[PDB]
């Protein structure tokens, strides 16, 4: 296959995104979900991590690790502690709002990824960590999961395989760093939202100590239809380790904002054009386009027209694929305003546990905040640049490269704006 | 706005604060979720549930928290600082909270910041002498192809107009309770100019599913 | 711990007293500022023991290597679990 987009309706693995059907176990139970579960809990953890192997899924999360070599980590044999998954479902990233999407309209397909998944790392139970403000969709989530426990589907006995799973809820209490893996195993631990350092990977030590697997609700919500459907099913979109489908957050300055299911590949402009109703005042209005909420760097109109929305077509358009939230910026936008208060939210947004990011994302708000205005020189631009280069890979988890990622995207695109609104203060003002 | 603490009459460890028995019951609930010799996991939860028994958090919320699991004190003080939402200070009945991030503030959420300050009489960051509302200036709140948005309370009011939240804030005055969805015609997150996707029926159990399962 | 590199000889502290004019710090030690810095205990030995200077010696103390875990702070039933971070 060599083109990419329009996917249709039977290939959908969220049906029922919109709201339309009913969400519950019911109406999730009529749609294909919970359907052989048995047999898929039955099969063993080595079977459902070939199929999640074979069908090329990626984090969902954002960075797009390899899911079945992450739920492999677990297959080990226990050493006196339990094993756990653990649902992130935070989401705080500007841009992207699916998964409040999936835990409010499709949550019982949240409920038998949680059983599948936890299936095949072996895990005791489930620790959906929903966000706080999602809490119409977290008493939603319960209502589905307390349908899961009175059909016999969840906790003893799970779908009559003799395999024991609970699931839990636990809400968030209003930071956006808690969506971080660590960071939200220390706040399930009843601490500080503040992540740990990397080794130890929560495989080894998680939640509680225990060997735990946090994943995202979207790459775990489809691998019931994984195990159902095939491996080679979910490996039939998208290119090559960029398979599967993939919800898409098209806001901002579009026609139609919304939030819909889309093959992995589809062209970014075909997907707006098509999903979203067009950038408002036509393609030609377009200024910028930040393709996967705010970690990435935007791209501008000149490479918007032929970029492919899949990991390594937007690490090729030196930007991230990241949540797959499009954020679409026309021609009457004050740019750099926009990434001021994107810098803005990113130190709103910082547990402030280390050096770099907890004193140079204020300092690069302060810059950024002069730079709005013009009140600065132009060799504070590189300047910036470096103090990005000095959070980028020099901190304990990435928000603070998702912090310098914003303001390298800016300076690289549009140095000359940046460089006439600073003259043009120069000229008003002395 | 601080993070020290000073001891004011009406805030202070001789306020009173005690969870009601169906508290306790809920805290017992709470604490059941998680393994034994974790019960510091239930400190973000039974916090939360001593926001929402009272509407905020006193230094009695805190140190009954640290009480019933516990804890020491600054572990709570810690959480209760951390995190955005628990109130330290007594908020309105109505606790307004407006997203002004980049794709809400693409959207015009402005014009709805400035349409609840003329409306309330009020700013950002202040609270109605009738102790009804207070507004304050939130982050994404996870809603962004329903931009913008605000959030009263638990409640997630999308797609806004100036009318609408002028709206939505006479019948919070009213004693009525608003409708928690998008203000437009659409009504979670579809495209409005009708269904781009998803029109077709779904297919229903057994589709598509693979040989030998 | 660069200081800690090599060893040094000093003296035995002698009387320093109050000067009457100007509270100033009176010595008649000539010793009293003199520490000779030296590579090894034997090199400094050999030089107190050619200049008939009756000497002590303390061994070096090198702090005993540590046992560090980051994971340790996160343990599920050690007592050394950080109560946070
Ligand atoms: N979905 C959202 O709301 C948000 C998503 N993001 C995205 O998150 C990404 C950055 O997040 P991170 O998790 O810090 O980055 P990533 O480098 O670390 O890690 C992703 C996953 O891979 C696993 N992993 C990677 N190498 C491993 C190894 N050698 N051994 C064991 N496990 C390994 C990690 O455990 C983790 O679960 C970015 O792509 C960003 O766009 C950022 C902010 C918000
Ligand atoms: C600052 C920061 C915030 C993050 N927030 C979320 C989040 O809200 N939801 C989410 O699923 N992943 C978030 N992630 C990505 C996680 O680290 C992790 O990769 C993901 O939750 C689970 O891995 P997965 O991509 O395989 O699903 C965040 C990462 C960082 C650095
Ligand atoms: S870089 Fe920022 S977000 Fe990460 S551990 Fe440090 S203070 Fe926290
Ligand atoms: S930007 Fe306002 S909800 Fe995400």
């Amino acid at each position: 296959k060599t083109s990419f987009g329009s996917l249709k309706d039977e290939d959908r693995i969220f049906t029922n995104l919109y709201g339309r059907h009913d969400w519950r176990l019911k109406g999730a139970q009529s749609r294909g979900d919970w359907y052989k579960t048995k047999e898929i809990l039955l099969k063993g953890p080595d079977w459902i991590l070939g199929e999640v192997k074979t069908s090329g899924l990626r984090g969902r999360g954002g960075a797009g690790f390899p899911t079945g070599l992450k739920w492999s980590f677990m297959n080990k044999p226990s050493d006196g502690r339990p094993k756990y998954l653990v649902v992130n479902a935070d989401e705080g990233e500007p841009g992207t709002c699916k998964d409040r999407e999936i835990i409010r309209h499709d949550p019982h397909k949240l409920v038998e990824g949680c059983l599948v998944g936890g299936r095949a790392m072996g895990a005791r139970a489930a620790y959906i960590y929903i966000r706080g403000e999602f809490y119409n969709e977290a008493s939603n989530l319960q209502v589905a999961i307390r349908e899961a426990y009175e059909a016999g589907l969840i906790g003893k006995n799970a779908c009559g395989s003799g395999y024991d799973f609970d699931v839990f809820v636990v809400r968030g209490a209003g930071a956006y760093i808690c969506g971080e893996e660590t960071a939200l195993i220390e706040s399930i631990e009843g601490k500080q939202g503040k992540p740990r350092l990397k080794p130890p990977f929560p495989a080894d030590v998680g939640v509680f100590g225990c060997p735990t697997t946090v994943a995202n609700v979207e790459t775990v919500a489809v691998s019931p239809t994984i195990c159902r459907r095939g491996g080679a099913w979910f490996a039939s979109f998208g290119r090559e380790r960029n398979s599967g489908t993939k919800l898409f957050n098209i806001s901002g300055h579009v026609n139609n904002p919304c939030t819909v299911e889309e093959e992995m590949s589809v062209p970014l402009k075909e997907l707006i054009e098509k999903h979203a109703g067009g950038v408002t005042g036509g393609w030609d209005n377009l200024l910028a386009v930040i393709p996967g909420g705010s970690s990435t760097p935007l791209i501008p109109k000149s490479v918007c027209e032929t970029v492919l929305m899949d990991f390594d077509a937007l690490i090729q358009a030196q930007t991230g694929l990241g949540t797959a939230a499009v954020i679409v910026m026309d021609r009457s936008t004050d740019i750099v305003k926009a990434i001021a208060r994107l810098i803005e939210f990113y130190k709103h947004e910082s547990c402030g546990q280390c050096t770099p990011c907890r004193e140079g994302v204020d300092w690069m708000n302060k810059v950024m905040a002069r730079f709005v205005r013009g009140d600065a020189r132009p060799a504070e631009i590189d300047s910036l640049w470096e103090i990005s280069k000095q959070i980028e890979g020099h901190t304990i988890c990435a928000l603070g490269d998702g912090a310098a990622w914003p303001v390298q995207g800016l300076i690289r695109h549009f140095r000359p704006e940046l460089e006439e609104r600073m003259q043009r203060f120069a000229q008003q003002h002395q | 706005a601080l993070f020290v603490h000073r001891d004011t009459p009406k805030n202070n460890p001789e306020t009173p604060f005690d969870f009601t028995p169906e508290n306790y019951k809920r805290i017992e609930a709470i604490v059941k979720n998680y393994p034994e010799g974790h019960k510091a996991a239930a400190v973000l939860p039974v916090l939360d549930l001593a926001q929402r028994q009272n509407g905020w958090l006193p230094i009695s919320a805190m140190n009954k928290v640290a009480e019933i699991l516990q804890v020491p004190p600054m572990r709570v003080y810690e959480v209760a600082t951390f995190y955005t939402m628990y109130n330290r200070k007594p908020v309105g009945k109505y606790h307004i909270q407006v997203c002004t991030t980049t794709p809400c503030m693409l959207r015009n959420s402005d014009s709805i910041l400035e349409a609840i300050q003329k409306k309330l009489g009020i700013k950002v960051g202040e609270t109605t002498p009738d102790k009804l509302f207070t507004l304050i200036e939130v982050e994404c709140l996870g809603a962004c192809v329903n931009a913008p948005m605000v959030q009263i309370n638990d409640n997630y009011y999308e797609d806004l107009t100036p009318k609408d939240i002028e709206e939505i804030i006479d019948e919070l005055k009213a004693g009525k309770i608003p409708k928690p969805g998008p203000r437009s015609g659409r009504f979670s997150c579809e495209p409005a100019g009708g269904l781009t996707s998803l029109t077709e029926p779904p297919k229903g159990p057994g589709f598509g599913v693979q040989a030998g399962l | 711990v660069n200081n800690t590199k090599k060893w040094k000889m000093e003296f035995d502290t002698r009387e320093r007293w109050e000067n009457p004019l100007m509270g100033w710090a009176s010595t008649a030690d000539p010793l009293s500022n003199l520490v000779l810095t030296f590579s090894t205990k034997e090199d400094a030995i050999a030089f107190a023991e050619k200049n008939g200077w009756s000497y002590d010696v303390e061994e070096r103390k090198v702090p005993k290597p540590k046992s560090k875990s980051y994971g340790a702070n996160f343990s599920w039933n050690k007592r050394t679990r950080v109560s946070t971070k």
